[PDB]
C-alpha cells in the first residue's frame, strides 16, 4: 500500500522548477522595487 | 524439364489455400519474435 509521501503534491513540477520559481520570484520583486524606487521624480 | 514442376505448383498452390504459408511466416517473424506489439506520468522538468 504505497504510502504517499507529505509533500507529493510538488510531484508535478520537478524539484528544479521550484527552485527557479523561488530564484525568480526573488528577481522580479528586486526588480520592481528597483524600477519603482530609483529615479527621483 | 524436370519431373517436380507441376507438383511442387500444386503442392504450394495448396498450401496457401489451406494456410500453411501464412501459419510458417507468423511462425518466423511475428512469433519467435522479440518485441511484440501505460507508462506512469512523469513530472515536468524545466
Amino acid at each position: 500500500k504505497s504510502k504517499p509521501g507529505v509533500f507529493s503534491f510538488l510531484d508535478p513540477l520537478a524539484y528544479e522548477i521550484w527552485m527557479c520559481i523561488v530564484f525568480a520570484y526573488i528577481g522580479v520583486s528586486v526588480v520592481l522595487f528597483l524600477v519603482s524606487r530609483f529615479s527621483p521624480y | 524439364g524436370s519431373s517436380l514442376g507441376t507438383p511442387v505448383n500444386l503442392a504450394v498452390l495448396k498450401l496457401s489455400e489451406q494456410g500453411v504459408l501464412d501459419k510458417l511466416k507468423n511462425k518466423w517473424w511475428y512469433d519467435k519474435g522479440e518485441c511484440g506489439a501505460k507508462e506512469k506520468t512523469s513530472a515536468l522538468s524545466l
